[PDB]
RNA sequence: ACCAUCUGUGGGAUUAUGACUGAACGCCUCUAAGUCAGAAUCCCGCCCAGGCGGAACGAUACGGCAGCGCCGCGGAGCCUCGGUUGGCCUCGGAUAGCCGGUCCCCCGCCGGGGUCCGGUGCGGAGUGCCCUUCGUCCUGGGAAACGGGGCGCGGCCGGA
RNA sequence: ACGUCGCUUUUUGAUCCUUCGAUGUCGGCUCUUCCUAUCAUUGUGAAGCAGAAUUCACCAAGCGUUGGAUUGUUCACCCAC
RNA sequence: GCGCUGCGGGAUGAACCGAACGCCGGGUUAAGGCGCCCGAUGCCGACGCUCAUCAGACCCCAGAAAAGGUGUUGGUUGAUAUAGACAGCAGGACGGUGGCCAUGGAAGUCGGAAUCCGCUAAGGAGUGUGUAACAACUCACCUGCCGAAUCAACUAGCCCU
RNA sequence: GUUACAGCCCCCCCGGCAGCAGCACUCGCCGAAUCCCGGGGCCGAGGGAGCGAGACCCGUCGCCGCGCUCUCCCCCCUGG
């Protein structure tokens, strides 16, 4: 039933802590609680990091365990995780949250005017589909 | 936040939920707890049944009519748990206690309202999967609660009505997704504004 | 400690179909269908292979106790595979010193009436578990044949009969009277 | 001693004060795991007073410097030899830990002794700490991580942000 | 007045214990997960009382021009208690999993099941959604014209 | 058995903290409730348990535990059920 | 130190822990705490240990021992093992000799001492059942099938009796 | 089995070059080797400080740190 496994090369998204919001690659497993992570292209140096702050992604890199950061960086750039991650809905949901928290007072006014109008265009078309289905 | 906080009791731990509820009613915040029969208690059933039977043994010897009142209904058991967590011998505590309503099953008008959960008291969150737990409904039924079968019959009726309401919502939502695709050209520019500020993905 | 991984795999005969609905195991065979629910055990069940099927039970990070259920589930599944292919046949023998134990089967193997146990005028009405058929052996006297697909139902039905014929207030080392399970086997022989 | 926070490996060098009998007393080097250097020096005098007839009054801390990990980025299996006082008698144990550092493994040992044996820090004497090869590891709890291709999921992830929000209409998911 | 006479009761979960299936521990094992039988005990029923606890139903003040009820969100003014400063109109629930959408079979324009397709750090998202307040005038495009607003009217259906 | 670890406050001691501008003393009688370290009765396990009887142990205090001679008696002892 | 002394904590309390006191504001602490009563963890606290059908839960302090557990978790000392262990399923378990004394009986198996040798894969001066003594079964020991770890004793944490 | 179609470790080279308790949040003690700026809270006790003269509406006073003029040029901007 499981689909995402902790393994050498698995790319994880850091949820909280000093490196919150960054991707890392699992280089080695220390024990049941900690793993040796290394984000060379994401500005996270090699260090121990608990599994409690890691969210597994659907990305696996191919490098042997405890390899030097050079080989982790080569595999990271070879698969080009940075652009692939940005194309995912996971990252898009993240950036949407940043934009929403970044809305100025003027932006909130502009979004509301758009909501007063778009939801209203959708409402009429819903009512039309109500009536069309009723006759049919 | 809401004026009246309606909490589904199912899947929640009795003491954890009582602590959260007791604080809220002390801070104003009228609270309504429903499905008190669905409340869980940590530890195997027989241990918890022993605990409540030991509660039944506590009666004033000279006059049990004045002694502790053992309430059998899951609602009243939870209500008594909350009262233990309040200064109920002061006007402040009594006023706080009046702000709490407890119900077995979901009576009208709360059956047609959105019910909120408390993840800090949810059994799936607070208990390891290998620990035994007890259902307040079964525990109450075995200490003298008479209406386990009636509540179960009325809850099944309510669940039948709520599915018809949900099928209607899924039909309405399928139509609203259809509506957006039809008028996408007329709402394109408004969609971009929402996408620009993260209101849509 | 907590072991990282512990798995046991059970084979599946070509004539048996197993489907999984989460931790619910549905086993279908020539003799019928058996369903078991394993929601009380936190394990991962997977089906492997296409030409020949294979069920695997996975347990990650379990303690000594959680580790023990891995073989328990596998044994239960193998019993279900046995039930739908060959079935279960629990043979009971009636032992009596003086008073013969008279067993009459009613409601097509669903009710077993036991008479003259120890000379008592009390008739024992023992109701078989659903899906379990009791019959009186024709080859050999004083023998009952319990047949069913679920080892647990067939064996519990035999247990109900065995504890029905219980000697009380007497030295049970003597007074070895009752109906006892003598043989555990299968309706079909492989 | 109180095993406060994470421990630090201190190299403490000491000697007796020069006397007319001995103008050049020998120097003694000890590895001390203490929260700070003040505790490290105090533990040094406790140990050399038991091994030699050397006290703080007649002795001298020649050097006390922290020993940094020489491979903090490499996971290592550490074997620790220790003796501690239980409620009835004294026992020598050998324990294995995996850690990025020698001092973090020693700190794990103090937590483990506190957990599995209710052993306070003051009752524990660490004798020998050294990195051991994987083939020389004895404890199955450590040996199971010696897999070139180790794979495991994270099942039943429990919600930790249980009060943000405190009330919600969504029941939390544990399968991620 | 046992100094006459009549009447005194049914369930449930279970204890001890005995077991089933079954690992731990290739065997074994009543136990670890799961399951069964089980008693003057326990809990309830029967029975006694009936909450600063409810329910349903009846009748509701006349020769005085009186008392009252209901409507007309009828007209004001009075005394008195104050809190609050948008709404959410709802699947069931799972958690070693879940959610949504379709092409076929059977329950009878339903619903269920089997495929298939998507989503899943939940975006068909409560970290959410809805609504929105300065008013008006002139005036042009959009959107709408299947339109809004009226204890305006009457009727019907659903909800115990 | 030799040893040895405990529990109870149903005996007696030890102590003298409370009460000497006063807490009515023994026993019975009457009456209620409670404890279990269970005599009986319900369910059971064990025996040097064939049956009957008996003994040991478990769940268990729901229910019951009487009529008299002598004695102020508590306590004893006997008669009888 | 109390008495002669309030105050914070220990629910409560003459003596404990902190601290001793004019009437106040702000700041900070001690001992002690921060689920709710009840100020403060509403930290995405760290690492384990523990399931109790009498769990446990904070100086004084307000309940328990010897003894035991194949519960579980560590740790110590040994032993066997890919020349095949452990478990399970099967065969052998021999001759001197019925070793000596003693005993009515004592032939491995009532008792006390000796406890050795051709014969192999092994077989003992026998781990038990058994006989008046025998016999017989059986055990260690060893072999066939099997194919990775396993066995024994002890120790101390929580829990249980 | 020992680099191959991956890598790991150790020893030799002033091993080099950035950088340096990193601004890649891996792991410290510090400031005569330390300065600047900002925000919240609570407060405003006192009341003849005058060596100056004959103090006259009036103690803008003491200590401390500064700036301009009684020297003269030059530059920039809108006499300052
Ligand atoms: C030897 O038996 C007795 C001795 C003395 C007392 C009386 C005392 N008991 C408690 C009081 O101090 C006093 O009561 C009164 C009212 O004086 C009773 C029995
Ligand atoms: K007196
Ligand atoms: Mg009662
Ligand atoms: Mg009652
Ligand atoms: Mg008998
Ligand atoms: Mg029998
Ligand atoms: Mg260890
Ligand atoms: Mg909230
Ligand atoms: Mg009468
Ligand atoms: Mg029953
Ligand atoms: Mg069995
Ligand atoms: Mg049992
Ligand atoms: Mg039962
Ligand atoms: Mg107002
Ligand atoms: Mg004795
Ligand atoms: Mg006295
Ligand atoms: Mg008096
Ligand atoms: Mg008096
Ligand atoms: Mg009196
Ligand atoms: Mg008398
Ligand atoms: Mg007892
Ligand atoms: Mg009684
Ligand atoms: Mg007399
Ligand atoms: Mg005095
Ligand atoms: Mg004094
Ligand atoms: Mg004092
Ligand atoms: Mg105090
Ligand atoms: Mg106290
Ligand atoms: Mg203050
Ligand atoms: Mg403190
Ligand atoms: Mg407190
Ligand atoms: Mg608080
Ligand atoms: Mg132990
Ligand atoms: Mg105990
Ligand atoms: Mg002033």
């Amino acid at each position: 039933v499981f689909r995402r496994f902790v393994e050498v090369g698995r790319v994880a998204y850091v949820s909280f802590g000093p490196h919150a919001g960054k991707l890392v690659a699992i280089v080695d497993v220390i024990d049941q609680n900690r793993a040796l992570v290394d984000g060379p292209c994401t500005q996270v140096r090699r260090q121990a990091m608990p599994f409690k702050c890691m969210q597994l992604t659907d990305f696996i890199l191919k490098f042997p365990h405890s390899a030097h950061q050079k080989y982790v960086r080569q595999a990271w750039q070879k698969a080009d995780i940075n652009t692939k991650w940005a194309a995912t809905r996971w990252a898009k949901k993240i950036e949407a949250r940043e934009r929403k928290a970044k809305m100025t007072d003027f932006d909130r006014f502009k979004v509301m005017k758009a909501k007063k109008m778009r939801n209203r265009i959708i409402k009429n078309e819903v009512k039309k589909l109500q009536k069309a289905a009723l006759l049919k | 936040e809401v004026q009246v906080l309606v909490l589904d009791g199912r899947g929640h731990l009795l003491g954890r939920l009582a602590a959260i509820v007791a604080k809220q009613v002390l801070l104003g915040r009228k609270v309504v707890v429903v499905r008190c029969e669905g409340i869980n208690i940590s530890g195997n059933f027989y241990r918890n049944k022993l605990k409540y039977l030991a509660f039944l043994r506590k009666r004033m010897n000279t006059n049990p009519s004045r002694g502790p009142y053992h309430f059998r209904a899951p609602s009243r058991i939870f209500w008594r748990t909350v009262r233990g967590m309040l200064p109920h011998k002061t006007k402040r505590g009594q006023a706080a206690l009046d702000r709490l309503k407890v119900f077995d099953g979901i009576p009208p008008p709360y059956d047609k309202k959105k019910r909120m959960v408390v993840p800090a008291a949810l059994k799936v969150v607070r208990l390891k999967p290998t620990r035994k737990f007890a259902y307040l409904g079964r525990l109450a039924h075995e200490v003298g609660w008479k209406y386990q079968a009636v509540t179960a019959t009325l809850e099944e009726k309510r669940k039948e009505k709520a599915k018809i309401h949900y099928r209607k919502k899924k039909q309405l939502m399928r139509l609203r997704k259809q509506a957006e695709k039809n008028v996408e050209k007329k709402i394109d520019k408004y969609t971009e504004v929402l996408k620009t500020h993260g209101l849509l993905v | 400690m907590k072991t990282i991984l512990s798995n046991q795999t059970v084979d599946i005969p070509e004539n048996v179909d197993i489907t999984l609905k989460g931790r619910t195991v549905i086993v279908k065979g020539p003799r019928g269908t058996l369903r078991r629910d394993f929601n009380h055990i936190n394990v991962e069940l997977s089906l492997l292979g296409k030409k020949k099927k294979r069920l695997r039970v996975d347990k990650w990070w379990g303690n000594r106790k959680e580790l023990a259920t891995v073989r328990t589930i596998c044994s239960h599944v193998q019993n279900m595979i046995k039930g739908v292919t060959l079935g279960f046949r629990y043979k009971m023998r009636s032992v009596y010193a003086h008073f013969p134990i008279n067993v009459v089967i009613q409601e097509n193997g669903s009710l077993v009436e036991i008479r003259n146990f120890l000379g008592e005028k009390y008739i024992r009405r023992v109701r078989m578990r659903p899906g379990v058929a009791c019959s009186v052996s024709q080859a050999q006297k004083d023998e009952l044949i319990l047949e069913g697909n679920d080892i647990e139902l067939v064996s519990n039905s035999a247990a109900l009969i065995q504890q029905a014929t219980t000697v009380k207030n007497k030295d049970i080392r003597k007074f070895l009277d009752g109906i006892y399970v003598s043989e555990k086997g299968t309706v079909q022989q492989a | 001693m109180k095993a406060s926070g994470t421990l630090r490996e201190y190299k403490v060098v000491g000697r007796c004060l020069p006397t007319p009998k001995c103008h050049t007393p020998p120097l003694y080097r000890m590895r001390i795991f203490a929260p700070n250097h003040v505790v490290a020096k105090s533990r040094f005098w406790y140990f050399v007073s038991q091994l030699k007839k050397m006290k703080k009054s007649s002795g001298e801390i020649v050097y006390c410097g922290q020993v940094f990990e020489k491979s903090p980025l490499r996971v290592k299996n550490f074997g620790i030899w220790l003796r501690y006082d239980s409620r009835s008698g004294t026992h020598n144990m050998y324990r294995e830990y995996r850690d990025l550092t020698t001092a973090g493994a020693v700190t794990q040992c103090y937590r483990d002794m506190g957990a599995r044996h209710r052993a306070r820090a003051h009752s524990i004497q660490i004798m020998k700490v050294e990195e051991i090869a994987a083939s020389k590891c004895r404890r199955p709890a450590v040996k199971q991580f010696h897999d070139s291709k180790i794979k495991f999921p994270l099942p039943h992830r429990v919600l930790r942000r249980q009060h943000k929000p405190r009330f919600t209409t969504k029941r939390p998911n544990t399968f991620f």
